[PDB]
């Protein structure tokens, strides 16, 4: 649901996040 | 023991005149008849020592104590045959079964492995193996029933599947146009369908009606083998996949005032209502002019009833079943 | 959920456990079963309850150091394991670190 | 992959989990020896299947393998088709 | 079932075991009592049947040492425990016991309530603490 | 007796019962229907050329007290005048009019009287509780009547569902279509005539919320109700033993710590296996200054009425008895209660002042439950009455008038059981030797077998001991809750290890050999008295139709020949029980649990059997029932695998 | 045409009916369904009871009643609705049996033979699932099916035989070019993406099964 796909797309943030730590900012 | 036990079970209990009563309760003796989970059991051998005796089985010691041999020994056949005289046309001819050359311990471990099965063509107790079947799609359609053969002999005396029993139904048909009564209703002679089965939900709790209930959670996700780890070392399952940590994980393609907490029914329900009422219907006329027409063993019988189910359903007028022709 | 497997993960399925692993393993099935009676006894115990049980000790021996281990009563592991969570989300939202 | 893995809400909100478990070495006696790699955030960091199969190529096939044993000595015509019983039933029977 | 309440039969189980073994072997003891365990035997001699333990109501000295103490210790109950002369539940309960006392009395002498015989009193969170059959208490001992 | 609503339709039903071939009375259980309607046609003169009235009843206890009850009001002796008959007891005389059988009395008796040429006017009382034998019976009446139409039929209707029983009375059959070529007037042979009763007003009160657990609430409302309104006795409808021992003891616990001054409560439970005291209890009224809070199963419902009765509080939940034939199990499940058995239930509330109903469930929820009950022929064992149907005659079962429909699948395990039984042969057709010597006794088919096989194997008498006594429903110990080792000691006082059945010949031969018919034994004994004497009386009806078998009786317990070895005659009495008892196979799993043939369903020992603490290797159990939790199994025998693969060869083979 | 195919042997059972058949006949769906039936009962009379059948499987529910009165006498018979939307019908897009159906002045008994030579090599249920495929992809389009069916003209269909000749690898190539279609045609229809569509789903769609919506 819309619920479930804010938090989803919150991990998903969060992996990138973690993936892109570093290097952009 | 020997007395003890024998004149304490004769004390217990002279009621026991068929079979063998059970052994005294005394601290004494003991009750080898009774349970003792599998937590309390100790493991004896056939002597009663708490000692194994195989290779394989647990023991440090194998054959006729760590000897391939035996208390009587070995003695071969003899076997002499010629052209005057042969073995193969012999009376009696001592074929080589596979089974003088075991030990008892090879032939209780292979009546061991005999295991005992119902057969195809009757359904026995709990049998719960069609239920994957069915749910298959394609495979359950081309895969049917096991023919037990209850449900041929019915086929045999008249009955079909996908339609239940009783009398014949004199409706015409569905031809799956809609529900045209148009039709000329000419009415074949057809059988009635099947009711469905109950399914009784399990009620292991003492939850009211219409209860959905507080919901349960679940947990977060998740050349063939190996010798093993013995069952006394592996303590918990450490021995996994060695190559890669985890279990694999599943993927997805794309991302008055009444009592106090008690309500008032608003309705009545209505046979409640109609137990004071008259009814749906009155009662007959009654005219007068009528009048009453008459004025104001089974065992013995039984003990003379040798009439035969066939005349009596012959005297009843019921027809009968097709026999053999 | 995230709490009953972290503690979840510290027990094999299979294994000789004594009774307190058990307890929990029981204890665990339990809140899996339950999670709202779980969840305001959790609550409960984080209000009101200021006194708590004995904690075992014992030593992890590698050979070069020891590291004491502290073994902690079950439903107060459960306890903790939730306001560990708790804390750890929070704290990642809130930018405390 | 770790963006497909099938719970992945319940996942988003596990954090300080490299902390926990640099301290989860005073509450368990069993040693984590993966302690820094967490499998459903990081990944399958690793993968040695193909080593399996280059040990074979080592150590002279399956046919060499084999005859070392007494495969050829249990009447088994080939070796595909054949499984290993982590325990008979007398072991499962006895260990309680 | 290995839990419950302490009943007589095993308070008094419990001291003619620790009579006989001592206060150095809890297994001994627990497997004398068939739904406590090693550590709850141990809970209840620690907590209940010491006979070091004051189980007589509270002197006002006491309560001046409880307070001045919790303030200076906030929630550090086992060390409190020692030094006020009681165990830590005795102490955390007779703490929560006078801040709710003097809580009450506050509303008392506000005078919110009208008559102390209606239904609409505010319900003290000596009421939220009561257990309800399927529940359990933390502190059995 | 002339204030009831019976007396003043008298005349309407006399009518209707004299020119209708077949009337539909509707009222419900209270107007007075079953106590002066045989009263009302013996008053009209139907007796006076020597035929009868029956009635036909479901329950047993219900035939009797109706049976004193009207031979009271008729002020006839019972069994001269007015006279009944259940399962082997038969109190009738050749000078008795009034007829209150068991309707599977009556299927034995059409296995006896082929057109009811004995009886006038058949009628079936309270015919929505539906057994399976009164269904039967209408359709054998119904195909008498179109084979005589000079018997009359009344069938008592609770409510509009006779309806659909009129509609069983249009479709007649499908032959007089060819001779319905006339224009004549279809003529009413089935009519209604209605007979209201009287109720006093009922509240009925529903909750807002459905309830959390409702032993809880049950007593939580007898408590609220007992201090609330005044003075009333409480009934409550609970479901199973269990359920009321809990409810008992939580009320007594409570009502230990009641104020003082006030009423003091009366706990009291109602069962079926009670015992003369406690029911007398319940029955005597309550003292001075105490209110009786009775917690009751389905007997107050119309088995035994109970007099002085204000509140009932309904559980919603009544215990069901099915069967799974895929499975092929028994199952004494909790289902959720009927619309009629809630109405019957508020019915029952205000019987002698205006009352109060307390059904534990929403409003919505009361209009959620299904209208009726299920129908018993969908859950329960077609096996005996497939086979009775057979015994009858009617071999065509396919096409045969039923009321409604069984399952089309129950009855193929049902015929399947018949033809391991033998019975049935390969045509599906009775076999005249065997098949009709288990047709015609009334005992379960499978010991029945067992029965027919000994003859020609050896032993039959102990077999025929075994049998008196499995046809019996109520335990033969009496629970005595302060003895535990001493009723495990007298049952191993005449307990034996290889299985139930022998300890049962034990029992059976230490009362008849030397017990000289003693009750006060048996009282020191921890044993029942009448329904093991009535077991005395079944093995002397057994014997009996054994002896119209023309097999020779061999009544060998009384001579002293005991030269024959008795290990080996317990082996043959077990070795006849697993000839007979071959379906019904288990393996003992070291766990201690008992598993099927195939390995799937989980079986434990029944917690009343001495095999409950005893080692065993392979048995067989006399039945098999799942309950709320735990599947148990019944009279436990040892048994051995080798005679199993040889008594079964078309069953059984090895792998 | 009335079709009856074997799936475990591959033969097609083909009654052509005329339009003498409907000349002079009102309310043509009811007596044509009354001689679909008249007509399987003929020829299950016609074959013998060893290689009578033992299942009969219908596309339309409406076919349970009147089968029941013309199959009294045969009881052995099972008769079940199939749920799945069997593509049967697109049968009629094959150019040779269309052009045998149009040109028959008779009804007559037809044979044929699906499967072609496709048991020597492959079993009975992989033939069927490559039916089923093509019959699907036929109604999905029949242009496309023709030119993947037979992508060059080397490729040439036997006189006895319905389907092109092509190797066991060739046949798997044209199986997920097939599936491929299939999937496509299905995303456009119910606005899907392919990938969404998990290896349980692909293989309801092949069956034609009505998938339903969460």
């Amino acid at each position: 649901d819309d619920s479930e796909a804010e938090e989803r797309a919150a991990y998903e943030e969060a992996q990138v996040r973690a993936a892109m730590d570093g290097l952009r900012g | 023991r020997a007395a003890y036990e024998a004149d304490l079970t004769a004390q217990q209990s002279p009621y026991v005149f068929f079979g063998t009563p059970l052994p005294p309760l005394d601290p004494d003796v003991r009750d080898d008849g009774s349970y003792v989970p599998i937590w309390k059991q100790e493991a004896r051998d056939e002597r009663g020592r708490k000692r194994f005796h195989g290779a394989f089985t647990g023991g440090w010691s194998a054959g006729y104590f760590n000897t391939v041999g035996s208390k009587e020994g070995w003695t071969p056949s003899s076997f002499v045959s010629s052209r005057t005289k042969r073995w193969k046309d012999d009376p009696n001819k001592v074929e080589q079964r596979p089974e003088d050359f075991m030990d008892e311990e090879d032939l209780a471990d292979l009546e061991e492995s005999r295991k005992l099965q119902t057969r195809e063509a009757f359904s026995g107790l709990g049998s719960t193996a069609d239920d994957a079947v069915r749910a298959s799609g394609l495979m359950g359609l081309f895969r049917v029933e096991g023919e037990t053969m209850g449900v041929k002999l019915l086929k045999k005396m008249g009955w079909k599947e996908g339609q239940g029993i009783g009398p014949k139904v004199r409706r015409k048909a569905r031809l799956g146009l809609g529900s045209d009564a148009n039709i000329t209703e000419e009415t074949h002679l057809f059988a009635p369908d099947n009711v469905p089965m109950i399914s009784f939900v399990r009620k292991t709790d003492h939850k009211g009606l219409g209860y959905a209930g507080e919901t349960g959670l679940t947990p977060l996700s998740k050349p063939r083998g190996s010798i093993g780890v013995g069952i006394l070392n592996d303590t918990g399952s450490d021995d996994e996949d060695p190559y890669e940590l985890g279990p694999k994980i599943s993927y997805n393609r794309v991302i008055r005032l009444p009592l106090d907490g008690f309500v008032f029914g608003k309705e009545p329900d209505p046979l409640i209502s109609e137990i004071i009422a008259e009814g749906k219907y009155p009662p007959p006329r009654i005219p007068p002019g009528w009048v009453s027409s008459k004025k104001p063993s089974t065992a013995e019988a039984a003990k003379s009833s040798t009439l035969d189910p066939r005349a009596r359903a012959a005297i009843l007028g019921e027809k009968q079943l097709p026999g053999k022709s | 959920i995230l709490a009953l497997e972290r503690l979840r993960e510290a027990y094999s399925t299979k294994g000789r456990l004594n009774q307190s692993q058990r307890e929990e393993l029981a204890l665990i099935e339990q809140a899996y079963d339950s999670p709202g009676t779980t969840l305001e006894r959790i609550k409960r115990f984080l209000l009101t309850q200021r006194a708590f049980k004995e904690v075992g000790i014992d030593m992890n021996d590698n050979y070069s150091t020891i590291n004491p281990v502290y073994d902690v009563e079950p439903i107060e592991k459960i306890s903790d394991a939730y306001l560990d969570q708790y804390l750890w989300y929070q704290a990642d939202q809130r930018h405390l670190f | 992959n770790t963006l497909f893995q099938k719970d992945r809400s319940t996942l988003s909100f596990d954090k300080g989990f490299r902390a926990r478990a640099e301290f989860k070495i005073y509450q368990l006696m069993k040693s984590n020896p993966f302690w820094w790699t967490n499998p459903r955030h990081d990944g399958k960091l690793w993968n040695l299947n193909a080593y399996r199969t280059d040990v074979i190529q080592a150590l002279g096939g399956v046919e060499t393998i084999l005859e070392h044993t007494l495969f050829k000595a249990t009447g088994f015509p080939s070796w595909e088709g054949l499984f290993w019983e982590k325990s008979s039933g007398f072991e499962a029977s006895m260990q309680f | 079932v290995k839990g419950g309440v302490w009943t007589n039969i095993e308070d008094e189980i419990l001291k003619a075991a620790v009579s006989k073994y001592g206060l150095n072997q809890w297994a001994r003891v627990s497997s004398l009592l068939a739904r406590k365990t090693p550590k709850q035997c141990k809970a209840r001699w620690n907590e209940w049947l010491d006979p070091s333990i004051k189980k007589i109501e509270w002197s006002r000295e006491e309560d001046e040492k409880l307070l001045h103490l919790a303030k200076l210790m906030p929630t550090q109950w086992r060390t409190i425990a020692p030094i006020v002369g009681r165990t830590a539940n005795q102490c955390l309960e007779r703490y929560q016991k006078l801040l709710d006392e003097a809580e009450q009395r506050e509303a008392s002498e506000l005078g919110l309530t009208g008559p102390d015989g209606g239904e609409t009193r505010a319900p003290t969170a000596e009421d939220v603490r009561k257990l309800r059959p399927g529940e359990i208490d933390p502190d059995p001992e | 007796a002339a204030l009831l609503p019976i007396a003043k339709h008298r005349e309407s039903l006399l009518y209707l019962v004299e020119t209708n071939p077949v009337t539909i009375v509707v009222g419900q259980t209270g107007s007075g229907k079953s106590t002066q309607i045989p009263q009302f046609l013996e008053k009209a003169g139907w007796c006076a050329d020597g035929k009868l009235i029956a009635v036909t009843q479901p329950r047993r206890v219900a035939a009797v007290t109706l049976a004193i009850r009207v031979a009271e009001e008729f002020g006839c002796e019972v069994g001269k005048e007015v006279g009944y008959s259940i399962r082997f007891e038969d109190a009738t005389s050749e000078s008795t009019r009034i007829k209150y059988m068991t309707d599977g009395l009556l299927i034995r008796e059409a296995l006896v009287d082929p057109l009811l040429s004995r009886y006038s006017v058949i009628m079936i009382d309270e015919a929505h509780e539906r057994s399976i034998s009164s269904d039967i019976l209408l359709g054998l009446l119904k195909k008498i009547r179109r084979k005589r139409p000079d018997l009359r039929i009344i069938i008592s209707s609770a409510t509009l569902q006779a309806e659909d029983y009129r509609a069983y009375f249009e479709k007649a059959s499908e032959t007089q279509e060819e001779d319905s070529s006339n224009d004549k007037q279809k003529e009413s042979i089935a009519s209604i005539i209605s007979i209201e009763g009287r109720t006093y007003p009922i509240d009925i009160l529903y909750l807002d919320t459905p309830t959390e657990d409702y032993l809880e609430k049950a007593i939580s409302t007898v408590f609220d109700i007992h201090t609330n309104e005044p003075k009333g006795d409480i009934l409550v409808f609970l479901t199973g033993r269990d359920e009321i021992e809990q409810a008992v003891q939580a009320v007594s616990e409570r009502s230990a710590s009641l104020p003082p001054g006030s009423e003091a409560l009366l706990p009291l439970p109602l069962y079926s296996g009670l015992s003369a005291e406690q029911q007398m209890y319940v029955f005597e009224e309550a003292p001075e200054n105490t209110r009786k809070v009775i917690f009751s199963t389905n007997l107050a419902e119309a088995s035994v009425t109970i007099e002085g009765i204000v509140y009932v509080i309904d559980s919603g939940f009544v215990k069901l008895r099915a069967y799974n034939p895929k499975t092929g199990i028994e199952s004494l499940t909790a289902t959720p209660v009927s619309k009629a058995s809630a109405a019957q239930r508020a019915g029952r509330a205000g019987r002698t002042k205006p009352g109060k109903c307390f059904r534990l469930y929403t409003e919505e929820a009361y209009q959620s439950l299904p209208d009726a009950t299920v129908p018993e022929i969908q859950r329960s064992n077609l096996a005996p009455i497939i086979l009775q149907l057979k015994a009858l005659g009617i071999d065509n079962v396919l096409r045969f008038d039923y009321f409604t429909p069984p399952p089309a699948e129950q009855m193929t395990r049902a015929l399947e059981l018949l033809y391991s039984l033998g019975a049935l042969d390969d045509y599906a057709k009775l076999t005249r030797p065997l098949g009709l010597r288990m047709a015609e006794l009334a005992v379960e088919p499978m010991m029945a077998k067992t029965l027919l096989s000994a003859q020609s194997f050896g032993c039959l008498s102990e077999i025929l001991t075994i049998a008196a006594m499995t046809s019996l429903d109520g335990t033969l110990w009496i629970q005595h809750e302060g003895d535990k080792k001493k009723t495990e000691s007298v049952k191993r006082k005449f307990a034996a290890e290889e299985g139930d059945h022998l300890t049962l010949l034990n029992v059976y031969q230490a009362f008849v050999t030397k017990g000289r018919k003693e009750a006060h034994w048996c009282h020191e004994n921890m044993l029942n008295y009448k329904a093991m004497i009535r077991a005395v009386s079944i093995r002397a009806q057994l014997k009996r139709f054994l002896e119209r078998f023309g097999i020779d009786v061999e009544e060998s317990l009384s001579s002293p020949s005991v030269s024959q070895q008795p290990a080996n005659k317990a082996e043959k009495i077990q070795r006849c029980l697993t000839i007979g008892y071959f379906a019904h196979a288990a393996k003992m799993q070291p766990d201690g649990t008992f598993r099927n043939v195939s390995g799937t369903t989980v079986l434990h020992a029944h917690p009343s059997s001495i095999m409950f603490n005893r080692k065993a290797d392979w048995v067989i159990f006399h039945e098999v029932l799942e309950t709320k939790d735990k599947t148990f199994i019944r009279d436990i025998t040892r048994i051995k695998k080798e005679w199993l693969l040889e008594y079964a060869p078309d069953f059984y083979k090895t792998t | 045409a009335i079709f009856i195919f074997n799936p475990r042997t591959g033969q097609l059972f083909l009654k052509i009916i005329h339009t003498s058949v409907w000349a002079g006949q009102k309310r043509l769906g009811q007596l044509a369904k009354w001689k679909t039936a008249e007509e399987v009962a003929a020829l299950i009379r016609s074959l013998p009871v060893e290689e009578q059948p033992k299942q009969l499987i219908v596309t339309r529910k409406g076919l349970l009643d009147p089968l029941e009165v013309n199959l009294v006498d045969f009881p052995n018979i099972s008769i079940r609705a199939s749920e799945l939307q069997l593509p049967f019908q697109a049968a009629m897009k094959v150019e040779k049996l269309g052009d045998m159906i149009l040109r028959a002045t008779e009804p007559q008994m037809v044979l044929f033979n699906l499967y072609d030579d496709w048991l020597k090599t492959i079993s009975s249920y992989t033939a069927f699932s490559r039916l089923i495929l093509i019959l699907r992809a036929l109604h999905v389009n029949q242009d496309k099916t023709k030119l993947i069916l037979r992508p060059d003209k080397t490729v040439i269909t036997q006189d006895h035989h319905i389907w092109p000749s092509l190797t066991d690898e060739d046949w798997i190539k044209v199986e997920m070019q097939l599936r491929d279609l299939i999937l496509n045609d299905y995303g456009k229809k119910n606005n899907v993406n392919v990938a969404s569509l998990t290896t349980s789903e692909v293989r309801d769609i092949i069956l034609g099964m009505e998938i339903s919506a969460p």
